[PDB]
């Protein structure tokens, strides 16, 4: 997909799925 | 060396001297300016280039 060193602001097409993923307060994990 | 008429002849030590890590990739460069000048030096210049 990318390699390092690599940035990018608005995600573009890779249409698509649901994009986001969290690392809550939901730690049971 | 004081032959001013395009680019020289010569064997010429270089060095390197500084890195700056940014980390993105460049795919494009060039340098651009301003000439605006009165005063300067030479009798009356007005130099209507």
């Amino acid at each position: 997909n990318l390699k390092p060193f690599e940035r990018d602001i608005s995600t573009e097409i890779y249409n698509c799925y649901f994009p986001l993923q969290s690392y809550g307060f939901q730690p049971t994990v | 060396i004081n032959l001013v008429r395009d680019l020289p002849q010569g064997f010429s030590a270089l060095e390197p001297l500084v890195d700056l890590p940014i980390g993105i990739n460049i795919t494009r460069f060039q340098t651009l300016l301003a000439l605006h000048r009165s005063y300067l030096t030479p009798g009356d210049s007005s130099s209507g280039w």
